[PDB]
């Protein structure tokens, strides 16, 4: 399991049963619930609205020393412990970190440079990524690398995916594969759409792909000692990392993945400040992306970082599509009309997993048309998801602070990163060139 | 036992011209100087007269006057006893009010009373109150005297007194001195 | 469950009285739609007077005073006590050791019984029933018109309308179903 | 509107049998044994008297807790929210609400009766609205006296006096 | 068992005077040195009943001396307790927890200073000056005394004693006399 | 002198979600660097309100500012004192003894060790390893911060800060309005 | 917590024997035979005092020999190292310690059956931790006025009085 309640702290106050979309919660007005684990599409928002946090100044419950071998968490961690726990996974990073034989290498995601600076009592939402990556090389991690590689690549696959579906169009309402809750719900309910939802990777997977078998050979690294962790502020990518479709080169692209909690947890247990330590920059090879990249924290900046190159792939002339305005917000759905190629689409952003339900009828669908539609599970996007701290009962500071690093960097759209460019003229060739295949496309087939 | 008898449904009335730890845990406190006690129990009696709680079947199944106690219990008023002994007087009332409506009553009295110079009116006033009462010859109810010393009744029974014989008999009887002549000996 | 027919005892009228009962113990008390006095109806007495009966201070075995306290004594002994008793009473004084009260509460072969058992064995005419205190009314009836009784019956006094003339009226709450 | 219940004195023995049938089904029922109809003698005439349904209640309007409300047809007292705030009892007209107190029983064979078989709170009459049946009263009296009537009763009767005295004042002299 | 009584209003001959409440607080305040005189008062005034004032005019409420009363319930130490035939608070035992302010819906429980012997009682530690006991006012029916003095005080005579009993037996009385008049 | 305020809970509107005591611990221990965010907590949980459940139903229980407080009476050492409209208890003079545990009928008020600066307070002279110094805990309404913390962090508003004077004069009101439409 | 003891004052009568039974249990294992339970006449009420076992303990702050120490659950006053500094008497707020002279008795019953029957340090009450049964002064009341108080009993306590109080908020009004 991943998401478990407590019986021994749960009181049956079934607030966090009025926030999950699935509505796994089976339980009573009183008395301890349990989670329908066989369905939960594991979004994590009934763990931060879980506030029963039952102390240690009682025996009659366990004596909150075996509960840190239960939960997973660290034996040096002495913060509250809620009933609605996640499973953690920091002991076996700590284990493969003591380990000299492993040739270590870090995934930093575009929420944790913005969540972690929480962790050491600092302003809430405080963008560091020198200190970030700083810290982590002194974590005794050999290499530190960024998603937002992945995800500049999954942005070009995208779309080039757009531009092959919108000609002659099949299943043309096509979805955004970025969410792995949203494809573990549409598998869950209406297993006759998964076709519309676009073959394209997560960002993380195409990361610890390319990390697997193209980051072993511009090194002298075999690709059987590579231990490959990425720190994303989801509940959701354990579940995304372990299906027996997701592995290439043989071995499993990443190993086990850490929210930002954990990543507290391993930083304050090492004994190493945060304040003192100085900026640093990321890895060259593969840690070089564009600000197209960093906007998928918040809700909606996919569309932006898609739209930006998928206007040169329609029309062919460079003409400014750098910034819009009408499809950034924070709740519902979202709609906007875009005109490119002498082509008119309609174009929709959907924040949450119900909101999805109205446009996903075949009766709906028809009458919309939906050319294009982008999903999160979590409430405004990935920078509130389960990975994010507690706040004790402020999301859009965490927001600005994106935009703002996006405004800062001088490269806008996702197609002038010259890693790109070298790895495709060195290692894929073209998109979609019978290589991505085997390495960056996927086939949603459990059929559940 | 007493205390051990505040059940949540006992009543303790406790008079005492000195402080002590039974005064302290009692919801009536008749404090009475020294000596005064024959008018609070004059105005006892006549208190309990005028409310009328007098059980009028013992008194006339077994006593042989009703009269003769209320002629020396009418002169003594509670106002007359108020300022006699500077008490409030409220507080008479409530005891009467405590002791008349209950079923057993049970009275008790330490040495003070005992080594007062006028103690036999002490104890008459408190022989005919509790018989005009009619908490006589009844479980948890009647006269409770206490002894200073262990074997003071068996000093009674027996010859300890220039007037005894053993068997509560007296000397005086020529009967009694006939009685045992040759077993006793001499 | 069943249903018992009887007479209700409380009163001199007599009505129908259907006594339900449920595991061995009286649950409830009907009246009797044809029965032609009380019609189907009944009064306070009719309707809760059978919470009598299951007390439970009900007088459940025979006691004898030896000392001056009962003790519960089976009924052998008991019976051989008053056989004895009556023997050397009436030995020493003859017959008229005794007056019979028998009960105006209880059914006609109880009285029969006693009077024959006062009379056809020890022999006496000492027999009497304490609702004597109506005993002037059967002696002044019987001198004037040899009826020692009741005349007419009851419910023919509804069936048409007559004129009605009430002596001393506390009927209405004598019997509450002859002033109905 | 609301359905009461109505005892002509024509045909009142004063028999104790509503009082003590009323008692006696709330008691079974587990409600509190104390009968909510009064038997009053008066100079001319003896006459039970119970609670006619007020359409406005006065009863509702003084209590603070808000224990008494109109449910069905009915008012019903909510015992179980009742306090003991002696305010319903000024504002009845008819005085129809006694309180579940040993005293509150006149000396009568119904005082007997319960004393030889064996909380204090606001009891009215609440119509026999759990039974099945009727109302109790009005189904035990030997005569019976008592009477139930319903909103239709009322306007059925209204409309038959009416339509006599039309009809007489017709025939007889316009 | 019995009922208990309780003095209740007349809004129809009530004025709005305040002179059955200074009777009510020169009654009960006889250990404070007061002889029926003003001069001699030396405490400030607390009265057991008040007088409230609306657009319908003006009347005075106090405690109903309810049976199930709340405030006695409530009252975790004990203080309120049914000693006679109405209900009485004591001041001995009362701290104050104010939870009876929250138990009776007419407000007739007011929480004063406590004046003893014509001066101000204090308490043992607390604050840097000390400060004064609180105790919970309330009618007590004038139980310890004799007949009640807001009434035989109130002038247009709007004040009386009901017993719960005889006024339903008036009452209905009056119904039947009234009903059966017509029939 | 006024009386002194404090907060009520509506059992109807509670689930027991202990929502409202990690307000209180996060809101008075901002000196041990507490950022409201859990991982910035290094010390143990220490609520002033505390949640109970029974079978009919679920609140919490805290302090309700007794006028004539017992637990200030009891501690011979003076530390419970009365500083603004809410009596708080003294962390520094407080000799850690449990006669103050004793005297209080609510148990509003917990034994509990101090914890300053993130870590906890060691004494000078006990038994070989210290003894933590321990301190009592209650609720101080908040009296040095501001408004309570308890409410406005309630999502059913169930806790409500009551000012026992103005409630009396409504209630007078509402007594005095009902009895005058009728009779 | 630590433990200790207190006596409820409804039920003591003066009888001193609790102080006897302290002073003669202690005498006959060698300690100071002098008693640790202290009898206090007042206004109102008559209440034994003794050392409630301060858990911040200001008696050991103040020791300047370091005599005074934590063992078990109670404090232990270390007879064999006290000098007699009574430094520890004016910082304990309860007066519990007092000091091995004769004339430190008052004239009583106590003091009578000592004269008859026949080093200064500082003497406390050290819960009887020496005994494997528990205290003398609680088993030899008549009256069972003393009574011992643990962690577990306190917590008890507290639980029973928060749910009596919640109880009776519920049953009577929200
Ligand atoms: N993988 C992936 Fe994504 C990326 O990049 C995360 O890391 Fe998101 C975030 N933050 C999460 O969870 S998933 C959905 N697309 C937007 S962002
Ligand atoms: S993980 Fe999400 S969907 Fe599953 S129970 Fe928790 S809140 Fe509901
Ligand atoms: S939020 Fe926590 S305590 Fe409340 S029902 Fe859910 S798991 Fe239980
Ligand atoms: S928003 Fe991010 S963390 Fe939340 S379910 Fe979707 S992918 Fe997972
Ligand atoms: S009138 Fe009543 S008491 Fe008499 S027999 Fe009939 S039911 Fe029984
Ligand atoms: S049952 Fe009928 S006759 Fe008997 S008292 Fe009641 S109303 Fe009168
Ligand atoms: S006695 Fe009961 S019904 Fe009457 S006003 Fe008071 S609470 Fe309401
Ligand atoms: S109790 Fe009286 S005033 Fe109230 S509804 Fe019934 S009859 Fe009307
Ligand atoms: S209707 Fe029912 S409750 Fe009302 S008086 Fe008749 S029997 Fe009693
Ligand atoms: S204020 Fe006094 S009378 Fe009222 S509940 Fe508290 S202690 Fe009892
Ligand atoms: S104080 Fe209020 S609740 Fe208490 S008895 Fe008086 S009126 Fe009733
Ligand atoms: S009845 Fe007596 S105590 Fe009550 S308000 Fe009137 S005068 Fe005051
Ligand atoms: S004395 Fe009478 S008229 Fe004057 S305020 Fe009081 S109740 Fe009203
Ligand atoms: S616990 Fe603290 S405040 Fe309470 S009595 Fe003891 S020293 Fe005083
Ligand atoms: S701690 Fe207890 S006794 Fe002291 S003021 Fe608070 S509720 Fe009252
Ligand atoms: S008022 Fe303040 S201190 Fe008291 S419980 Fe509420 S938040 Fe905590
Ligand atoms: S926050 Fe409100 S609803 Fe939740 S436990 Fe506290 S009082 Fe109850
Ligand atoms: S043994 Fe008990 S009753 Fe005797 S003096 Fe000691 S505490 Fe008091
Ligand atoms: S008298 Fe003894 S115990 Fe007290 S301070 Fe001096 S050495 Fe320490
Ligand atoms: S001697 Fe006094 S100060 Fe020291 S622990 Fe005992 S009671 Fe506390
Ligand atoms: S515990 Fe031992 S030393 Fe302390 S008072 Fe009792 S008998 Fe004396």
């Amino acid at each position: 399991a991943i998401i478990n309640i407590d019986q021994e702290l749960c009181t049956g106050c079934r607030r966090c049963a009025e926030v999950c979309p699935v509505d796994a919660i089976e339980g009573e007005k009183g008395k301890p619930q349990k989670i329908n684990t066989e369905v939960c599409v594991m979004c994590g928002q009934c763990v931060q609205k879980c506030s029963s946090y039952a102390s240690y100044f009682d025996e009659s419950i366990t004596p909150r020393n075996v509960k840190l071998q239960e939960r997973g968490m660290l034996d040096s961690v002495k913060e509250p412990l809620f009933a609605a726990y996640n499973l953690g996974y920091a002991r076996q990073v700590k284990e493969a970190l003591e380990n000299p034989q492993l040739f270590k290498v870090v995934q930093c995601a575009p929420a944790i440079r913005v969540s972690i600076a929480e962790e050491f009592g600092l302003d809430l939402g405080d963008l560091t990524p020198g200190k970030l990556v700083a810290a982590l090389r002194r974590l005794n991690f050999d290499r530190v690398y960024d998603t937002n590689f992945g995800a500049d690549l999954t942005i070009i696959e995208e779309a080039n995916e757009l531009v092959k579906r919108i000609k002659e169009g099949k299943d043309l309402p096509m979805f955004t594969s970025c969410c792995p809750a949203w494809v573990k719900f549409a598998e869950q309910t209406y297993p006759e759409l998964l076709k519309h939802i676009s073959t394209c990777k997560s960002p993380q997977q195409m990361t610890g792909a390319i990390i697997k078998t193209y980051g072993a050979k511009i090194n002298n690294v075999d690709p059987a000692k590579i231990f490959s962790v990425s720190v994303m502020p989801c509940t959701c990518k354990s579940y995304e990392s372990d299906r027996p479709e997701m592995r290439s080169s043989g071995y499993k692209d990443v190993d086990l993945v850490i929210t930002t909690r954990e990543l507290a947890h391993l930083m304050k247990d090492k004994g190493i400040d945060f304040a003192t330590l100085p900026d640093e920059e990321f890895d060259s090879p593969l840690g070089n992306y564009t600000g197209a990249a960093t906007i998928f924290g918040n809700t909606g900046g996919v569309m932006e970082a898609a739209l930006r190159t998928a206007y040169e792939l329609i029309t062919k002339k460079p003409i400014p599509n750098i910034d819009i305005e009408f499809v950034r917000g924070g709740e519902g759905i979202r709609t906007a009309t875009v005109q490119v190629g002498e082509l008119e689409l309609k174009i929709a952003v959907v924040s949450g997993l119900k909101n999805v339900i109205p446009i996903l009828e075949d009766i709906k669908k028809n009458k919309c048309d939906l050319h294009f539609v982008e999903v999160m599970t979590c409430p405004e996007g990935c920078i509130s998801g389960g990975g994010q701290p507690k706040l004790l009962l402020a999301y859009k500071k965490r927001k600005e602070a994106l935009y703002k690093h996006d405004a800062e960097l001088e490269l806008r759209k996702s197609h002038e990163n010259p890693a790109i460019k070298k790895l495709y003229e060195e290692f894929l060739g073209e998109p979609l060139g019978k290589q991505s295949h085997h390495l960056l496309h996927t086939k949603y087939t459990p059929r559940k | 036992h007493v205390i051990k008898a505040k059940e949540r449904g006992a009543k303790l009335i406790v008079a005492d011209p000195r402080m002590n730890a039974m005064v302290h845990k009692a919801d009536i406190w008749l404090r009475v100087p020294s000596g005064y006690n024959i008018p609070l129990i004059n105005g006892m009696i006549h208190i309990i007269i005028k409310e009328g709680l007098v059980k009028t079947d013992f008194v006339k199944n077994h006593a042989v006057g009703f009269e003769e106690m209320a002629k020396a219990v009418e002169k003594y008023t509670p106002e007359y006893v108020e300022e006699l002994t500077g008490i409030p007087k409220k507080d008479l009332i409530k005891a009467a009010r405590f002791y008349g409506q209950a079923q057993a009553a049970a009275i008790l009295y330490s040495m003070g009373v005992t080594q007062f110079s006028h103690g036999t009116g002490n104890v008459v006033s408190l022989a005919n109150l509790a018989v005009i009462t009619g908490n006589l010859g009844r479980p948890g109810a009647g006269i409770c005297p206490l002894r200073g010393q262990n074997n003071v009744q068996g000093a009674c029974d027996v010859g300890a007194l220039p007037n005894v014989l053993p068997g509560y008999l007296d000397v005086t009887k020529e009967q009694n001195r006939e009685r045992f002549e040759k077993v006793w000996g001499v | 469950q069943e249903k018992v027919l009887t007479t209700c005892p409380y009163c001199g009228t007599g009505c129908g009285l259907y006594l339900k009962v449920e595991n061995e113990k009286i649950v409830g008390v009907e009246p009797d739609k044809l029965h032609p006095v009380n019609q189907g109806e009944l009064c306070i007495k009719g309707y809760y007077g059978y919470k009598y009966v299951h007390d439970p201070r009900r007088l459940t075995s025979p006691l004898i005073k030896k000392n001056g306290k009962f003790v519960p004594v089976s009924w052998d002994e008991a019976l051989n006590f008053i056989a004895n008793g009556l023997k050397k009473i009436k030995s020493e004084y003859g017959s008229d050791a005794f007056a019979m009260f028998c009960s105006a509460r209880a059914t006609n072969e109880d009285n029969y019984a006693a009077q024959k058992f006062a009379r056809a064995v020890i022999g006496i005419n000492n027999v009497d029933h304490c609702a004597r205190l109506h005993a002037p009314t059967v002696a002044g009836l019987a001198m004037t018109l040899g009826s020692g009784a009741m005349t007419n019956s009851i419910p023919e006094i509804s069936t048409y309308s007559d004129v009605i003339f009430i002596i001393g009226s506390n009927t209405a709450e004598c019997h509450p179903l002859i002033a109905a | 509107p609301n359905r009461f219940v109505i005892a002509d004195p024509k045909r009142c023995l004063g028999c104790y049998t509503c009082i003590a049938a009323c008692a006696f089904v709330h008691e079974e029922q587990g409600l509190q044994p104390f009968p909510r109809l009064y038997l009053t003698y008066t100079s001319e005439g003896i006459m039970p008297i119970q609670c006619r349904h007020c359409e406005d209640a006065p009863c509702a309007e003084v209590c603070p807790v808000e224990a008494i409300k109109k449910e069905g047809n009915a008012i019903i007292i909510d015992e179980k929210a009742c306090i003991g705030c002696k305010t319903c009892l000024l504002a009845c007209s008819f005085g129809a609400i006694d309180f579940s107190v040993q005293d509150s029983l006149e000396q009568s064979i119904f005082k007997d009766i319960k004393e030889n078989l064996m909380r204090i709170v606001a009891v009215k009459c609440d119509l026999c609205n759990f039974r099945e049946e009727g109302p109790a009263c009005v189904q035990f009296c030997p005569t019976k006296a008592l009477k139930l009537v319903d909103g239709d009763e009322i306007n059925k009767m209204v409309k038959n006096k009416r339509t006599v005295n039309v009809e007489s004042l017709l025939s007889v002299y316009g | 068992t019995q009922l208990n009584p309780f003095v209740v209003a007349n809004p129809a001959k009530c004025i709005g005077c305040k002179a059955c409440e200074v009777a009510c607080f020169a009654v009960h305040n006889r250990n404070n040195h007061v002889g029926a005189t003003v001069g001699t008062v030396s405490i400030p005034v607390i009265p057991r009943l008040h007088l409230i004032k609306t657009e319908h005019g003006t009347m005075p409420i106090q405690c109903r001396h309810c049976e199930d009363a709340p405030c006695a319930n409530v009252c975790t130490v004990g203080a309120i307790k049914r000693e006679g035939n109405a209900i009485v608070v004591d001041e001995k035992l009362c701290i104050g927890c104010k939870s009876c302010l929250l138990a009776c819906p007419f407000g007739a429980i007011e929480l004063l200073p406590q004046y003893e012997d014509g001066r101000e009682v204090f308490q043992i530690n607390l604050k840097l000056v000390q400060e004064p006991r609180i105790i919970a006012y309330k009618c007590d029916l004038c139980n310890d005394l004799g007949e009640p003095a807001c009434v035989k005080a109130c002038p247009e005579n709007a004040l009386t004693l009901v017993m719960p009993t005889e006024m339903k037996k008036a009452r209905n009385k009056e119904a039947a006399l009234s009903f059966l008049r017509v029939v």
